[PDB]
This record gives C-alpha cells, structure tokens and sequence, in this order.
C-alpha cells in the first residue's frame, strides 16, 4: 500500500531501431 | 454433383467484355479513390465509433481516480 | 430484336496506342505483350532469389 | 484424353480447389481462414526442433531453453518464432469467428458445431504447454488452475493427484504435460480435415445474404492469386514484430529459474486468456465459479436457434448493427480489467461486463429482431 | 391502439425504409428474404413473367458490390410503388403445413 | 542513493535506497569515485564507470542484438520491391471482369 | 509511332517459352552480385567508428 | 431414408469395407495385409513411451 519510483528515460546510445553497440 | 452444368435457370439476358491486353489497368486511380472513401466513411463513422466511445470515459475515470487514491493517500491519512 | 445491336463504347478504357479506330492493331501488338509480361518476368526472378 | 479428369488422384484436387463454383463478391474477410492453415503448418514444423533438445528433467528443464537460446546455430530465431507465431494464431481466431456472427454463417449447423470443439482443443494446448518452460509463472499458474478442478465435491480429490504423479510438481508431472503437447496437436489436424467435407455440398456464402447460383466464377485464376497475395502479406508483420521488438508481447518473469522459495507478486497470464479468467475470479463460490467459466464456449451452440429475423446478415439491418459493436467493446473492457490488481471500481466494473456479455445475446438480440420485422412487414 | 398519433408512426416507417439500403442497390423488399424450405416452394409457383424479373434484378444488384459503386439517385426504387408480389404465394404454403400437423397430432 | 528521511526506522545492516520496493536493501554502496583505474587513459568518474558497467551487462543478457538489426534490414529492402510485383500480376487477371455491361431484353 | 523497349524485348527474348523461363534465372545472378554491397555499405556508413572492425586497427599485426 | 447412404461421412466407410464386391474363393494367404496393418499400429504406441521417458 505504498508508492514506487519509476526510473526516467535517457537517450541511450543503442536505443534506436537501426543503431548499434559501442564496442569500447 | 453440383458442377457448372446444372444450376439455376435464366433467360433473355446478355453481357459484353474486352480482353486485358487491349486496356490499361489504372483508369484515374488517384482521382476516384478519394471520393469513394469520402462518401462511405461518413455513413459508418457514426456506426462504429459511438459504441466504442463509451470506453474512453470509464477507462480514464478509473485510471485517474485510482492514481489519486494511490499517489495521494497521505491527503486523507490525517494525523 | 435481332439485327439491332451496337456494342457500347469502350473508348475511355483503351490503351492510348489503340484508341484510334482508324488504324489497325497488328502494328500495335508487340509493345503490349512485351510490357505486360515483364511484371511476371521480374516476378519469377524474385521468387527464385 | 483429359488427364485432369480421369486419374484417381487428380479428380480429388480438381473437384476441391481448382474447379469449384465460387461467388463473386466475397469480402476480404473470407480471406483469413486460409491464413490459419499457414499458421498450422508452421507451429507444427518449428515445434519439433525444440522437443529434439528439451529435457523433461524437473531440475534440468529451465537450463535447457537457456542453452538453446544461446548455444546452437540460429536457435534464437526459432525460439522466438515459436513463442510469437501463436500470439497471432490466436489473432486469427477472433476474426474468423466474429464474422460468422455478421454474415449469418451459423445456419450451417454441421459446419458450425464441428467448430466449437476445435476452439476448445486449441485453447487448451497452449495452457497445457506454457507451463513447461518451467519457470515461476509456469508453476504458479499450474497450481492455481489445478486447485479449482479439485473443488468438485466428490470428483476433486482423486483426479488432481493423477496429473501430478504425487502431491506437487516433480519429475512425475513435467513428463506427462510434455506428454500432452505432442498429441493434442496431431489430433486437432484431423478435425480440421473434416470441417471442409461439410463445406462441399453447400458452397460458400456472399456478403449480401442471397443465394447466387446464377453467377458463379471458378476458384482458379481468381481465388488462387488473391490468396497468395494476402498470405505473403502476413510475413511482413510477423517478421517485423519478431525481429524488431520481440520482448513486447511477453513478461519478464520466465527468467528466474523455477523455485518454490519465491512467489511472483502480480501473477497474470498472457493477454489472450485474461478474458475467460476475468469472469472466474469476478465471483465468489469456487464450485460455481468453475461452471461460469465454461458457460462461454458452450454459450455458442445455443445460438443458431435463437434467430428471430427474416433476412440474413446485418447489411440490411441497420438497427441491429448497434448491438454488435457493444459486444466487442465489452470484450475489450473485460480484457483491460483482468491483467491488473484488485481495487475499488475494478470489482464493480468488471462485474457489468460479466452481466452484459449475457444480457446482449441472451435477452436483447432475440427481442430486438422483431421490432424491425414489424417495420418491413417481414 | 392510437390513430391520431399513428400519423407520427407512419413517419418512422418512411425513416427505416431509408435507413436499410436495399433501395439504393435497385431492389424491392421481397428480393431480400432468407429462403428456408417454406420459401423454396412458393418460388416454384411463380408465373414466368415474374420469375425472370427477379433474376435480372438480383444479378445486376450483386455485381455493383464487387465494383463498389451505387446507382444514380433518380434510379432508386421509390417508396410507394414497391410491390409485395410474393405475400400471396407464401401465405398458402404455411397454411397447409399446419394442417398436416393437426392431423398427425390429434 | 540518499540519506534516510526523518522519523523512519531502519535495520542495522540496512541502508537507505529510494529505488527499492522495500525502500531499503542490504547493498552496502560498492561504487564511487576512483575505486578502479581505467587502463585506457580515462578519468574514472562514478557516472562513466556505471555507464560502462550497464552497457556491458545488457550485452551479457542478450548478445544477439547486433546480428539481429542487420537481417531486420536486409529483409525490408528485398521484400519492399518484390511485393509491388504480385499486385501487378493480380490486376491483370481481375481486369478481365471489371469491364462488362449487362443488358436485358425480354 | 516509334516502338518502345517492350516491343523489341518481346521480339527478342519473351515469345519463346523456352527463353522466358531462363532470364528469371538471370536476375538472381545479378541481384546476388549487386545487393550485398548495396546493403552493407549503407549499414556500415550509418554507424561508423563503433564496431570492432573500426577499432581493431589499434591491435592488428602489432 | 437409409442413413448410411445419404450421410456425407458414413457414405465413405460404407463403400470401402462394409459393402464392396469380394471374391468367393479368397484363401488365408490373403490375411497378411491386414496383419501388417495391425503390425504397423503397435509400433507407434509402443515407441511413444520409449521417447517420453527416453
Ligand atoms: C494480419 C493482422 C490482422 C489485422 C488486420 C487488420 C484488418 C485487415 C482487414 O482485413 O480489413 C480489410 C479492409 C480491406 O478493405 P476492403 O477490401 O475494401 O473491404 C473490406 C471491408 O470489410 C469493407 O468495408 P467498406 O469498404 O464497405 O467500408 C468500410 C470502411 C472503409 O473501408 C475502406 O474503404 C478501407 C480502404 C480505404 C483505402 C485506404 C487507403 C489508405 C488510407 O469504413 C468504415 O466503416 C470504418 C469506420 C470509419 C473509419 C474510416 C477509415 C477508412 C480509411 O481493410 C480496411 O477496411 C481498412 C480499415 C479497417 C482498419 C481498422 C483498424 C482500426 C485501428
Ligand atoms: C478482443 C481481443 C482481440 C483484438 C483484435 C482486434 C479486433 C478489431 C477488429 C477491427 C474491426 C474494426 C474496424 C473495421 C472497419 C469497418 O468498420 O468496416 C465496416 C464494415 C462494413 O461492412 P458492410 O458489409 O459493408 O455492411 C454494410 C455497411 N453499410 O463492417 C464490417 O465489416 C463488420 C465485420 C465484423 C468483424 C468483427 C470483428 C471482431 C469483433 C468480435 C465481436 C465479439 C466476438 C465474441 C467472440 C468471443 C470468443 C472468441
Ligand atoms: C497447435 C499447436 C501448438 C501450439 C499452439 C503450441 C504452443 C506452445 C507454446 C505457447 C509454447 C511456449 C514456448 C515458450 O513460451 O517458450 C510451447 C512450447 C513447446 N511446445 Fe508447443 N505448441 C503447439 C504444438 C506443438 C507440437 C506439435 C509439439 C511437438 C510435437 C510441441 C512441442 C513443444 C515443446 C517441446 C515446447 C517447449 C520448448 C520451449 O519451451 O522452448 N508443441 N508450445
Ligand atoms: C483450427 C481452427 C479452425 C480452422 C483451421 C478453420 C478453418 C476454416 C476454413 C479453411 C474455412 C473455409 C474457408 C473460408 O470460409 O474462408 C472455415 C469456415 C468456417 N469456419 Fe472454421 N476454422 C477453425 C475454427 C473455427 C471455429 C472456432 C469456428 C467457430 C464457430 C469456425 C466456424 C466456421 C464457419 C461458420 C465457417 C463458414 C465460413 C462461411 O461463411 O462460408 N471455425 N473455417
């Protein structure tokens, strides 16, 4: 019967549809 | 036993037709597609929407009311 | 009820190269069949690959 | 002479697909049923390359899928096609059914009744084998469904332990649920082969509701191409969903390996049952509650003989078209209720849908089809 | 029941005939009846100048819907010249079934 | 992480965290500035090390990310030009039947 | 009335039914030749300096 | 009427083994085809439990 803290969003470098992973 | 020989009986009628190779298959698609939709959407926009319209109200009412009594309980949690 | 009959006009559906009723179609016969078969000829290749 | 009409094998396929009189106005909606066939061959095929590898070991089961979705060539593709290609076989069903309650399609008593049976068999295979990825959602839904059938006054005690092989999930259960998946599937295919035998000998329908034996065109070159075109359009959406955003239709709680030491907090099945689970818990009285759960797939055989109109289909019935769109909105609010914790209005509101799914097609639809019979003098 | 207010009721009878759209496709009312086995025998009793008309109306008013237009507004079947050409051939097939039935019963 | 509010009791081994359902967890803070040394020549700030950790962890949880978004791209280009073909072959066939006139002569 | 490409194409290789079936075969040879590059170049240009082949030049052949 | 003849499904088993012409002097060497039919059918029900626990 309490609250919770939903995390925000960040422009992650791999968040796109046609993006990749920084391999460093 | 119901192939193309024996079915209903009809009489005194006639039909005409061309081939496909003597015609083009795009007779004013752009300038006749839109008016058909314009005339038909009006007729049944009124027959699918209003039944569906009374769910948005109840869903938003319940969502916002429950959000109140979950995020703002300490309002009536009087000391 | 017999002699009478005219096929109504199919003028607005024709190809522009056979829409004139003056000249024949034996000259206007290869372009049509070389056009309408390339869709399939593309299609077979597409299915293949 | 004509080999197409004298060979013992080709008479059967000429009379069945290539050369059968077909109407000519058919809506695309007559399209979808074939799609289901495409799904049927793909669920079977993709599903044997998992029983090849999987191990019915109660403390070996969960790590099995975990090594397949890592270890072998292209297994990450096949796992996800099998998990997603039935989120859509269940998409098809609700359209192929709802249409037959638009274009008067139940007057086919023989065709209609060999249907509902298939509905029941397909709906049960998915539950019967979504509990053997062997995770907490899988065990803790199995326990809950199991404890209901045990509330029969004299039935319950004995039947429940025969499926466990003991008292609770062990090596004796996972083995016979994995027994179940193999066989419901093959049996189902034969009921689909018989659905169509009925279909020959009445021919198809048309979206006006008037017999048209006058103008029937073949089912070669026309229905063959329209079908192929739409079919190679189902493979755009299926593959875009799977290979762009797979994790969208699932839950992140078949990842912690199964334990009796934890218990999930907000248990709820996937979307496409929460409808025949929202009636269940909507009401007290467990023995009764199980009965109201099956009142639904058998509500349907009771609806060829409540028909009370003079015409077929809703196309010419503009006042009944209102009541058919308060049925689907009912089934949408009733699925929004279920997958969500219990609060103040949820109980009061889910209740109305339960009361109404029945008041619409039990009282209303046979009594509002006369008010309009009286208006065109039949 | 009422007579003076029935002139109101006649009005709604014009409304429904405009709502359902079997006049828009060029049909009459009796063209749109569902043919169970009591209506499969009162069709085989028609004279052959009324049987053929019903065939031509249906075959024209069924190829409009695979083309998805409708017919010009001057061509709509007007409300009052509609014809009930099949009520009399049908309120006799029904009246003779009921009879074979009181026989068997009683 | 934040210090605990006023008037709230807590366990001796428990440390205050606002991101937890219980609002407290046994995680003794293991991450802060200059606990490590990045061999590549990077000024190691808490934010950067946490970011690198998260980018590592997701990849460990699902490595097929990079091999997925490439077939998901060589599917659209190939399909997106074959499918506009099938349509044309269709039109040919159905173009026999949309050109007929249908007259009646009793 | 100058003929288009279609008339000469149909005179060349389409009205044989023993030629037609072949050139369908042909496109895949051409497609196979011209498609790997067309997709790989665009994908690699979309995201550069970010995959191992763009970083291996630090450690490759000493 | 006659149910077997007119039903769309019974009509198929009636022409296959209830009512077809057969010769008078068929021996017992013509019994092996049906034995094979029986023989093939055991091997699938057995072979089921040999992979289920397998
Ligand atoms: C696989 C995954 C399954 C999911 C597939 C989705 C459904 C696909 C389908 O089968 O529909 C066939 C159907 C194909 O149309 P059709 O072959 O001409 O006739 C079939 C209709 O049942 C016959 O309908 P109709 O032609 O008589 O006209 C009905 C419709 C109008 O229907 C149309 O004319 C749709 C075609 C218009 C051209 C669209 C061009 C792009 C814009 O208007 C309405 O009543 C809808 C209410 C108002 C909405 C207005 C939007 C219209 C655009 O697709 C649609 O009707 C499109 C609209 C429905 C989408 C609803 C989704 C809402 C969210
Ligand atoms: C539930 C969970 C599953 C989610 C699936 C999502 C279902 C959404 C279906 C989308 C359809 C809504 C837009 C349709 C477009 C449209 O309205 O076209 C109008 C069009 C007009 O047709 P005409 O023949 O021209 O009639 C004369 C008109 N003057 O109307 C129609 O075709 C209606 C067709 C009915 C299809 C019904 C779709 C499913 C509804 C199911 C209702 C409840 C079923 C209950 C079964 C439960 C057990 C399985
Ligand atoms: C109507 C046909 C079928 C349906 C609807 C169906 C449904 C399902 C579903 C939903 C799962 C869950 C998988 C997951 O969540 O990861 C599953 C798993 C499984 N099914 Fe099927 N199934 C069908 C046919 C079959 C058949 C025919 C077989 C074998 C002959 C089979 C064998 C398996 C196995 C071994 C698993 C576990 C493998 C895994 O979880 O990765 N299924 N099934
Ligand atoms: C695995 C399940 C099913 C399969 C494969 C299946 C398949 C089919 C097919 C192929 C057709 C004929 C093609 C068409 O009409 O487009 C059809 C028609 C039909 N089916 Fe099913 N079906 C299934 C389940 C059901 C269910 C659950 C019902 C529920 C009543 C049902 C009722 C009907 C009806 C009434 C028709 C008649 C269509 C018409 O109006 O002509 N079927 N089905």
């Amino acid at each position: 019967t309490d609250l919770e803290l939903h995390a925000p969003s960040y422009p992650w470098s791999h968040r796109g549809l046609l993006s990749s992973l920084d391999h460093t | 036993g119901r192939e193309f020989g024996h079915l209903t009986r009809m009489r005194h009628v006639i039909t005409y037709s061309l081939s496909p190779f003597e015609q083009r298959a795009f007779p004013h698609y752009f300038t006749k597609g839109i008016p058909n939709v314009l005339r038909r959407t009006r007729a049944c926009i009124l027959r699918v929407a209003p039944p569906f319209v009374v769910f948005y109200l109840v869903y938003t009412w319940g969502t916002q009311e429950f959000e109140k009594s979950k995020r703002k309980n300490p309002a009536a949690y009087e000391n | 009820s017999h002699t009478d009959i005219r096929v109504p006009d199919f003028s607005d559906y024709r190809r522009a190269e056979v829409l004139d009723s003056t000249k024949s179609s034996k000259e206007s016969s290869d372009a049509r069949k070389g056009f309408s078969y390339l869709i399939t000829a593309t299609t077979t290749v597409g299915v293949a690959y | 002479t004509n080999i197409r009409k004298s060979h013992p094998l080709m008479k059967i396929i000429n009379n069945a697909f290539i050369d059968l009189p077909a109407p000519s106005n058919i809506s695309s909606w007559w399209n979808f049923g074939s799609l289901l066939g495409i799904c049927l061959i793909l669920q079977i095929l993709t599903g044997l390359f998992l029983a090849m590898h999987y191990t019915s070991d109660t403390t070996t089961a969960f790590s099995s899928v975990t090594h397949i979705c890592r270890d072998v060539n292209y297994g990450w593709v096949i796992r996800y096609l099998h998990a997603n290609g039935a989120s859509m076989f269940f998409i098809c069903l609700f359209i192929h059914v709802g249409r037959g309650l638009y274009y008067g399609s139940y007057m086919f008593l023989e065709t209609w009744n060999i249907g509902v049976v298939l509905l029941f068999t397909v709906m049960a295979t998915a539950f019967m084998g979504y509990v053997l990825p062997w995770g907490q959602m899988s065990f803790w839904g199995a326990t809950v469904i199991t404890n209901l059938l045990s509330a029969i006054p004299y039935i319950g005690t004995d039947l429940v332990e025969w499926i466990w092989g003991g008292f609770s999930v062990d090596k004796a259960t996972l083995t016979r649920f994995f027994a179940f998946h193999f066989i419901l599937p093959f049996i189902i295919t034969a009921l689909a082969a018989v659905h169509l035998l009925f279909l020959h000998e009445t021919g198809s329908n048309n979206p006006t509701g008037i017999s048209s034996d006058m103008d029937k065109i073949p089912f070669h070159p026309y229905y063959t191409i329209k079908d192929i075109l739409g079919a190679l359009f189902m493979m755009l959406i299926l593959l875009i969903l799977v290979l762009f955003s797979p994790d969208l239709l699932g839950d992140p709680d078949n990842y912690t390996p199964a334990n009796p030491l934890n218990t999930p907090p907000h248990i709820k099945p996937e979307w496409y049952f929460l409808f025949a689970y929202a009636i269940l818990r909507s009401i007290p009285n467990k023995l009764g509650g199980v009965l109201a759960l099956v009142a639904s797939i058998l509500i349907l055989i009771l609806m060829p003989m409540l028909h009370t109109s003079k015409q077929r289909s809703m196309m010419f019935r503009p006042l009944s078209q209102c009541l058919f769109w308060m049925l689907v909105a009912d089934l949408i609010t009733l699925t929004w209720i279920g997958g969500q914790p219990v609060e103040h209005p949820f109980i009061i509101i889910g209740q109305l849908a339960s009361i109404l799914y029945f008041l619409i097609i039990l009282v209303l639809m046979p009594i509002t089809s006369i008010i309009e019979n009286n208006l065109l003098k039949w | 029941a009422v007579a003076a207010s029935s002139k109101w009721l006649e009005g709604i009878r014009k409304w429904y005939y405009n709502a359902a759209g079997f006049n828009k496709l060029g049909l009459m009312r009796d063209d749109t009846i569902y043919e169970d086995d009591d209506v499969k025998e009162a069709i085989r009793r028609l004279p052959e100048n009324l049987y053929n008309d019903r065939v031509f109306r249906i075959k024209r008013a069924l190829d409009l819907t695979m083309r998805q237009q409708i017919l010009p507004k001057e061509q709509w079947t007007k409300y009052e010249e509609d014809k009930f050409y099949l009520e009399p051939y049908l309120k006799e097939v029904i009246r003779e079934r009921k009879e074979r039935e009181e026989w068997a019963k009683k | 992480y934040c210090e605990p509010p006023t008037g709230v009791s807590l366990r001796e081994g428990l440390y205050f965290n606002p991101y937890f359902p219980g609002q407290a967890i046994a995680m003794a803070p293991p991450i802060y500035n200059e606990v490590l040394e990045f061999d590549d020549g990077t000024p190691a700030t808490m934010s950067q090390v946490a970011k690198d950790v998260c980018t590592f962890l997701r990849w460990a949880s699902e490595p097929e990310h990079d091999h997925r978004k490439r077939m998901g791209l060589k599917m659209l280009m190939m399909m997106g030009l074959l499918l506009p073909l099938v349509y044309a072959m269709k039109r040919h066939k159905w173009s026999v039947l949309k050109s007929r006139k249908l007259a009646y002569r009793p | 009335a100058a003929p288009t490409l279609t008339a000469r194409l149909y005179s060349l290789l389409f009205r044989r039914t023993s030629t037609f079936a072949l050139t369908i075969a042909v496109g895949a040879l051409f497609f196979e030749r011209a498609f790997d590059q067309g997709a790989d170049a665009i994908y690699e240009h979309i995201n550069q300096g970010k995959l191992w082949k763009h970083i291996k030049h630090k450690y490759e052949n000493k």
